[PDB]
RNA sequence: CCUUGUUGCUGUGAAGGCUGGCGAAAGCCAGCUGGAGGCGGCAAGCCGUAUUGAUCUGCAAAUCAUUGGCGUAAGCAGGGUA
RNA sequence: GAGCCUCUAGUGGAUGUUUUACACAUGUAAGGGAAUUCGGCAAAAUGGAUGCGUAACUUCGGGAGAAGUAUUGGUUCAAUUG
RNA sequence: CCUCGUCAUUUAAAUGGUGACGCGCAUGAAUGGAAUGACGAGAUUCCCACUGUCCCUACAUGUAGACUAGCGAACCCAUUU
RNA sequence: UAGAAAGCGACGCGGCUUUUUGAUUCUUCGAUGUCGGCUCUUCCUAGCAUGGCCAUGCAGCCGUGGCGAAGUGUUGGAUUGUUCACCCACUAACAGGGAACGUGAGCUGGGUUUAGACCGUCGUGAGACAGGUUAGUUUUAUCCUACUGUCCAAACAGUUGAAGGGAGUGUGGAUUAGUACGAAAGGAAACCCACACGUGACCUCUGGUGCAGCGGGUGUGCGGAAGUGCAACUGCCAUGCUACGUCUCCUCAAGCAUAGCUGGAAGCCUCUAAGCUAGAAAUGAGUCCUGACUCUGGAAGACGGCCGGGAAGACGACCCGUAGUUAA
């Protein structure tokens, strides 16, 4: 018989099976379309999640048809996330070829001198090594093997990508001695131009200001917070049963009909929740800056850094460059994230508007924070 | 930037925190937190709550008008 | 859209505040028309989902019945606008407000007010979408 | 049927009695004294209404928890006898 | 000889691990207040003593703790059970 | 029985409750008829107070449960599923 | 209102369906748990709303009859055990059905249908009554298979993408405009902005919670004070977790119904017989989740345990550190 009343499904089947992610560091798996009409540029980067705060911005957005004469301006309060982005270092390149089975890698070429931080990823246990890792490779520079290698890459390739690592030693709160390694794609120009651009930059440091600027739209890829094994009430959102029932209320009561004589994959069951890969599209950059240069607005004539009183709770003080973005972002503090240029441009009016800040909150995140600087606390109390 | 000054405690309130309570007498009043709103309801006199800026001024621990 | 008895001809934009008032709620009448207490029986604009009771915030139009008031007026169905609420609300500028007691005010099908004077304070945002209320309120916040 | 054991704390305040007032009489009204009842709230006990609670390879071939009904009496009980 | 706390006299083992979900015994909750369900089932609310004040009906005994309201700690005094 | 009888009151809305009416399938006088008081862990309807029963669920405690040492069963079974 | 056929369609005639109730007794009486509700998933179309179109007794507004289409929706209550019925309120709309009359080792136990008892009618009686009434025990998974997650098959670092899943839906306001259209009365048609329901995340703010931490009182213990046990009560509140909080959600290609272009058959005509153009919330891809077989690289040592932590966790597994901005 048909059910008595209509209702929507619980949870989305776009994310089933909901299994645990394999490792905590994401690869950018998809990149925006190349265009030979533009200069050679990079398309992505790595970042670390610091924490959250709030800001006040001015706005003037209204319906184009609204008949009001006056150029109304209005304050809006918004929550923001802070990400730390030290410069990445380039250490090699890869070329790929198109086939009936997709892209396949032809060869990889590495710089003559490599850092202790990057060699540390290649071994499993840090403190137990003979360190004979890349010691024979430098001969390939003398032999001309490198010059033969570049020829083959230049002759037979469709897509070119660089290899870059992050300077973990600059962020002590991570307790980490192995760098993270990411493969990043180059768009613009021809294969030859791409290869020459790469060759000029092996061993050097690229700042985040190469890749992104204020007001840009970007996509953020990360792994969510973990929550362990959980029941259907939390995993899929199903309703709790009648209060006087035996054998438990926090369950789906009926898990199928008599035929077919099996359980369907569409029914909710208990299991893992959290620690999955998720991508957030079209987030907007409100600000870019540095952890130890003070700043001011047109209206707030105090001069202060981004760091709140006492630092972010399990991190401390930002020291390197940073990005600020609208809304919340995947995962807890200290997790690695991958940043990408937006896959396609947005038509929505909320996305394409300007941003003008007047205040940024710098009060303590432990307890009720009631001062913006140590000077105010010293003035409120005696002496 | 401040939201204002708390009615009961005397404490200045940061922008984006605290709440206004509006009575049927038609008055609007600003409180720092739920703590001090509740003390008003229970008719605890502020001068007896010794950490308040009000109490400290009344005792003459802090220079005031 | 205008259907059934007591239809409404004067639709306005909702604000997205929290919804403290729902079917079953008894609340005071703030105007001088002669009703005293209203019992909430429906809300305009609600399409509904399974097991959920219809709810309203400031600015919304409710269907109610008169449970206290003058003899001519009792046990009849009427339309009213919600002017204040005991549940907390958040403005887009980040300010939060809370009133001591909730209340509503009676209107005609065309959106005209029934009475001539309104007791006590009224929320600013309501006076932006219902302009006639501005004229006869006690104070605006 | 014969011989025995087992009533603690409290509320209400019948019959009978003493003073004072009112009345021509008959007998009416106050305050106090007295302590009746298969009479009220409880304790020790005796019972078994609800949760259709726990348990249902039990602690148990009828039990356990909270909640209930009566408890100065056609109440409960040991031994001897029919 | 209630519950709670102590003196006399008497008492105890299937080992380690901070230990998800679902349970079984329990706490607390914005705004609303029976909309829940066959059904207020379960829970919450009321609670002792002192005073003020107490309706219909009645076999005149009762109803009756009707209902409805107020007071209550420590200290230092008066006055002698108020 | 027809039947969710008709009219009034209680609700926003009454196959319910109470008040009336009566050719009553098939009421009725110790096969006992009719109207009340006091008393029911008896059946039924409404109001006030009160609340996680519900909107709509969240957090926390004890004991089991997961993993580990010692000890160690039963129902059921043509079986290749 | 003329007029068979906009819409209807008497008197007759041919079919389909299994969602109603019959008819029959093939399977089960060394047992297949029987009505309704609650909870949750999937399917059908005979299309109620939402999208594209054709006819009209289509001026406009509101409608009525038909075509391709099953992606997304279809609610809250009062009386009643009800499925059904009937009213009130909202709505874009409140269509109709199937899955052992879906779903009891998932719950509940109001109805029906054991043993107690009342009433009416029938019987000389014991007793009867698809007549009415009240009280009446809901057991067991530790096996196999399915389903949901977890490890291994697969050294370490960087990747690839076969195949499987799939997601956004609707309402209102403003403007066009008191305009077209109509004697008048009335009265339409993008882009932008606000919201609801659904989906995925997040704690800066505001609610909630009180395990760590600070305070207060009642009864009784340790000769007093100070420090404190037990019975438990009570005010505030870090970190964390959470919603009553905050952020989130479009673009191509091939083409349905239709309306057209060129064009014969058939010197004329004609959307079709070849060929071409515009075309839907529908279909197939991309952006989104899972990740088969592969591919590129470094080096005579590599890797696991043991020891200590967490951002991770049932156990494994994952992320990390071990002579250092290491721990206390």
């Amino acid at each position: 018989s048909c059910r008595n009343y209509s209702a929507p499904r619980h949870g989305s089947l776009a994310y089933c099976p909901k299994k645990r992610a394999k490792t905590t560091k994401p690869a950018i798996k998809s990149f925006p379309k190349d265009d030979a009409s533009k200069p050679v540029h990079l398309t992505g980067y790595l970042a670390y999640k610091v924490g959250m705060t709030h800001v006040v911005r001015l706005s003037t957005r209204r319906s184009k048809t609204e008949r009001v004469l006056k150029e109304t301006q209005k304050e809006v309060l918004d929550a923001v996330t802070i990400l730390e982005v030290p410069a990445m270092r380039i250490f090699g390149m890869v070329g790929y070829k198109s086939t009936v089975n997709g892209l396949k890698a032809i060869k990889t070429v590495y710089a003559e001198h490599l850092d202790e931080q990057v060699l540390a990823r290649l071994r499993k246990r840090n403190s137990r090594s003979s360190k004979l890792m890349f010691k024979l490779y430098p001969q390939k520079y003398e032999n001309g093997d490198i010059k033969r290698d570049y020829e083959l890459l230049k002759r037979e390739s469709d897509v070119v990508r660089v290899l870059a690592h992050t300077q973990v030693s600059k962020i002590p709160s991570l307790n980490l001695k192995k760098a993270h390694i990411l493969e990043i794609q180059l768009n613009g120009g021809t294969i030859e131009e791409k290869i020459e651009w790469a060759i000029e930059r092996l061993e050097k440091e690229i700042p985040v200001s190469e890749v992104f600027s204020q007001q840009d739209l970007i996509d953020v890829i990360g792994v969510t917070k973990g929550k362990g094994k959980e029941g259907t009430t939390k995993r899929f959102g199903t309703t709790i049963l009648q209060h006087k029932s035996r054998k438990g209320k926090r369950k789906v009561a009926c898990i199928g009909a008599w035929h077919p004589a099996n359980v369907r994959r569409t029914v909710a069951r208990a299991g893992q929740l959290g620690f999955h890969r998720r991508t957030a599209q079209n987030k907007k950059i409100y600000m870019m800056g540095n952890g130890k240069t003070p700043f001011s607005t047109e209206y707030d004539l105090t001069s202060k850094t981004i760091n709140p009183m006492g630092g972010f709770l399990r991190y401390g003080n930002v020291k390197s460059d940073f990005i600020m973005v609208k809304g919340g972002i995947q995962g807890p503090s200290k997790r690695v994230l991958a940043l990408r240029k937006a896959f396609a441009p947005s038509n929505l009016g909320k996305d394409n508007e300007e941003i003008v800040l007047k205040f940024v909150d710098a009060s303590s995140k432990k307890g009720y924070g009631r001062f913006q600087t140590t000077e105010e606390k010293k003035a409120y109390f005696g002496i | 930037f401040y939201e204002g000054t708390c009615v009961y405690s005397g404490y200045p309130v940061p922008r984006g925190k605290g709440t206004y309570f509006v009575s049927l007498d038609d008055k609007s009043s600003l409180f720092f937190s739920s703590k001090y709103k509740n003390f008003s309801d229970k008719k605890i006199k502020a001068k007896r709550v010794k950490q308040t800026l009000m109490s400290k001024q009344f005792c003459g621990k802090v220079e005031s008008v | 859209p205008g259907k059934g008895k007591q239809p409404l001809d004067a639709i306005k934009n909702r604000y997205g505040f929290t919804r403290g008032i729902q079917v079953g709620t008894v609340l005071a009448c703030a105007d001088n028309s002669g009703a005293k207490m209203l019992k909430t029986i429906g809300v305009k604009g609600v399409s509904g989902r399974l097991n959920r009771l219809p709810a309203a915030g400031p600015g919304d139009v409710i269907v109610a019945s008169v449970v206290k008031g003058r003899s001519d007026m009792r046990k009849k169905i009427v339309l009213a606008v919600i002017i204040r609420q005991k549940q907390m609300i958040r403005r887009k500028d980040g300010v939060r407000l809370q009133f001591e007691e909730s209340a509503a005010v009676i209107i005609s099908n065309k959106g005209d007010l029934k009475g001539t004077q309104i007791s006590g304070p009224v929320l600013r945002e309501v006076c932006d979408i219902w302009p006639k209320i501005s004229s006869q309120a006690g104070s605006i916040y």
